[PDB]
């Protein structure tokens, strides 16, 4: 369960490789409910098919 | 530094008088060191402080002699029992056998062994107690549980830093660094957690800048000392990952695959015994306990170590060196090897073997002063491994709800359910679930290698948290390939030896040791030391003094089959707890 | 049948002295009720059962305990095994994921329609809108996931060195929401103090079935240094009978009677065929609550 190279043994593209902690132990108390809310709102924003759904919705269909 | 000529002057020019000078001072360290080896152990019972604050209390002492038998076992990263029997009219017996109907007194005790003046301590927890009748003579058997058991009960949250039944997230807590560092740090989160969490917690726990030193650490019965994230020379990089997993489950792998050793000790403030390099190591009270993680063993380092060799020319310096992907270690010889001897090679009164420069080779002949029970090899069995499952970076639930809902969607908009023309963008996402870039697949080239034509193909390996291999790849693959290895075991019974274990050799420390059997008397096998057993029994019948027993490195195959169940029943525990709570609710 | 009648009104016998007899105790239960500590009856007006004046009768009444095995240097019985031993975790850890918050049903309709609203609202086409719940799917298995309950007594009872917190598995894996006080008391049937003790009864004047049952309340003592006075006591959960008629070696029928249970002292064979037992089950339980895919 070792990596013998250093952080490059890390997946960046993982679910959660975001969330992985190497030396920034402060932030653990930062994921409450409104920090992970906005976060994910975000995330869920910048989503490219409901996007291109609006898109397609709101110019085409509705002119 | 008394020179030959200064000693051949104060002897008067006589040769003979100067070399039984020089073999008298000859003599009486050899009388020290077997004085050492055969000093008496010391057994004290401590208990929690009836009011109860910090600090152990004395209970009493018992007696070598007046034991009965015992028998305490050191393990390398495993807890072990200790059993010490004992008269019923013992005072401290008696003590035991009134702790459970004492309303004053708390219901845990301590006890503390301690071997060469405390210089190797079992101390441990009680397990329970028995009264035993062996042919109406009643007598106290009494069980503790090691201190490595602490690990057990100690579980890490997926966010150890909040309150538990508002809020985990993420799913798992997943931390990444330098091996020691990392289990280190993980410990102490939880430590912090289950003492209170009453204090912001810093980007580094271990840089001691980081804590006020107005900050009181005395109602802690655990600590952990390690150096910061920066200063720590841990080669190999680790990612642990836990959801409700316990401590020692979650360090397990990672401990096996960069062979460091867990280190807890005792500290007895009573004795004049003082802890240093953790927060709040100066207020420490009495009997609490300090954890550490150490390389004993020094495999990963740069300079190597000793991994074979042969009793006419000593040991031979390898190096590891890793192939494509990290995935596989080879071992690459030190043709001209110039290490330098450790500093605490040339100080007086050093017994110890330092990681660096193994020295320890236990030899088997016509003339031992050892037994040899039995060494066990046996070859590499599963040239690869496959690891995964579920890849959730390709279907997570959230996945494959908002973003087919939304291509669906767009796909609706445009027309394509009215007429099949318009071209869809991944709308058929939820019936591949599971199948895009699911698995990892490793064939260890070293390994099919070494084993040849005829060989096993293949093994699937479940990690002990189920949902990280796509966190950490290598790492997966590494604890996979940790399994189906080539295996040597060898026990040793040191009866009447110069060797002082815990002294001369400690547990996750590298020592060789020969068999006198046709074939292999040059050979000396070099592992990491596992074991040690210090048993005594002071009955009339069968009398034992105290005696140790050494088992050097480990083997599942030659692991007795009750033992094999055992294992194996708490690694499908763990992991029936993990898919348990792993489950997506319906 | 309530055999030991511990959670009774009038409490039962709890711990006893042979110079003293028994000691009437009554369960009091702690915020939450979860914990149960002992509160003994300091004026102990209990009336005897009226099966105790009746001619012929032998056995043993819940709310009235009788039964001591005494053991001393005459003792009928031949005691084999006294063992007792502490509390272990602290703090149960039970829980999962709660269906309450993210049920798949919920993360389907309840999400499309939130998604759906944001949309025609324009969400996508500027984030100006405030959104109302549209990242559930993100959040499963982290919203109230979890139940973690410190037993204040267990600490009380075993000090400043401890072992901390367990992880707790229910019979059925999704039914502590349902009932958390049930699930949290199932976690807490685990690392109990226990205190087991094997009796022979050879030419006794004990006879089991007729004085005593399974499940019912008696008191043993041990006679070793600094406990004779005390009386163990224990709802009797094993006794066998056995007898051997062979020309070698033969017993009569003879009974044996275990009172009180302990994980600690069990054989490992016997420990590992429970736990194969609990697993097995437990694995038939999680395959059935896989969900499709």
């Amino acid at each position: 369960m070792t990596m013998p190279n250093g952080s490059g043994g890390l997946d960046p593209g993982a679910w959660l490789s975001h969330w992985v902690n190497q030396a920034d132990l402060s932030s653990l108390a930062g994921r409450t409910e409104d920090e992970v809310r906005a976060y994910f709102e975000n995330l869920v924003q910048a989503d490219s098919g409901w996007g291109d759904a609006s898109n397609t919705f709101f110019n085409l269909i509705l002119g | 530094a008394n020179n030959w000529t200064d000693i051949l002057a104060a002897s008067d020019g006589d040769e003979w008088a100067a070399f039984k000078t020089i073999e008298a001072q000859a003599d009486e360290v050899r009388a020290g060191h077997q004085a050492l080896r055969r000093a008496k152990p010391l057994i004290r019972l401590w208990m929690n402080n009836p009011d109860g604050s910090e600090g152990l209390v004395y209970v009493g002492r018992v007696d070598y002699d007046d034991t009965i038998r015992g028998s305490f076992p050191f393990k390398n990263n495993t807890p072990s029992q200790g059993v010490l029997e004992l008269r019923d009219d013992n005072y401290l017996a008696v003590w035991l056998k009134q702790l459970p109907n004492n309303p004053e007194l708390k219901k845990n005790v301590v006890i503390t062994v301690d071997f060469y003046g405390g210089k190797k301590r079992w101390s441990g927890l009680l397990d329970k107690w028995t009264i035993k009748s062996k042919e109406h003579v009643k007598y106290l058997e009494v069980t503790f549980n090691d201190d490595l058991t602490m690990l057990q009960y100690l579980l890490c949250p997926p966010n150890p830093a909040l309150p538990i039944p508002v809020l985990q997230f993420p799913r798992i807590f997943g931390i990444a660094g330098p091996a020691k560092w990392a289990i280190s740090t993980l410990i102490f989160i939880n430590l912090f957690r289950v003492q209170g969490n009453l204090w912001t917690l810093p980007d580094d726990p271990f840089n001691l800048e980081s804590w006020d030193d107005i900050l009181d650490w005395s109602d802690w019965q655990c600590f952990v000392k390690s150096n910061s994230f920066l200063l720590d020379d841990s080669s190999v990089w680790t990612f642990l990952s836990s959801r409700m997993n316990p401590v020692d489950s979650i360090i397990a792998d990672a401990l096996d695959d960069a062979q460091l050793t867990i280190t807890y000790r005792r500290v007895l403030t009573d004795d004049g015994e003082t802890a240093e390099g953790f927060p709040g190591a100066h207020g420490i009270k009495n009997g609490a306990l300090v954890f550490e993680i150490v390389d004993n063993s020094n495999a990963t380092a740069l300079e190597g170590t000793f991994f074979s060799g042969t009793i006419v020319d000593g040991f031979a310096r390898s190096v590891l060196l890793y192939g494509g992907g990290f995935v596989e270690d080879t071992l690459s010889v030190v043709s001209d090897d110039q290490t330098l001897q450790p500093d605490e090679y040339y100080q007086s009164g050093w017994l110890a073997t330092m990681a660096k420069m193994p020295w320890l080779v236990v030899r088997d002949n016509e003339w031992t002063p050892i037994e040899s029970s039995d060494l066990s090899w046996g070859p590499a069995k599963n040239v690869s491994v496959i690891v995964g499952g579920d890849n959730p970076a390709a279907d997570a639930i959230a996945k494959l709800i908002i973003e087919t809902t939304g291509n669906l969607l767009g796909y609706f908009l445009l027309g394509g359910f009215s007429s099949a023309g318009t071209i869809a963008a991944d709308i058929i996402m939820p019936f591949l679930v599971g199948t895009i870039a699911a698995w990892l697949q490793w064939k260890n080239t070293g390994r099919a290698t070494e084993l040849g034509w005829v060989h096993y193909w293949e093994l699937y390996q479940q990690g002990a948290e189920t949902n990280s291999w796509s966190l950490a790849a290598l790492a997966a693959l590494r604890g996979g390939f940790l399994v189906g290895r080539s295996e040597t075991v060898h026990l040793m019974a040191l009866h009447d030896s110069w060797i002082i274990p815990g002294l001369h050799i400690d547990i996750g420390q590298r020592m060789g040791s020969t068999v006198n059997s046709k074939g292999v008397e040059n050979i000396v096998w070099v592992n990491q030391l596992e074991e040690m057993t210090a048993a005594w029994d002071n009955s009339a019948g069968q009398t034992m003094p105290l005696s140790w027993v050494l088992k050097a490195g480990k083997s599942d195959r030659a692991m007795s089959i009750g033992e094999r169940v055992a294992r194996l029943a708490k690694k499908m525990s763990e992991a029936l707890n993990n898919v348990g709570v792993h489950i997506v609710q319906s």
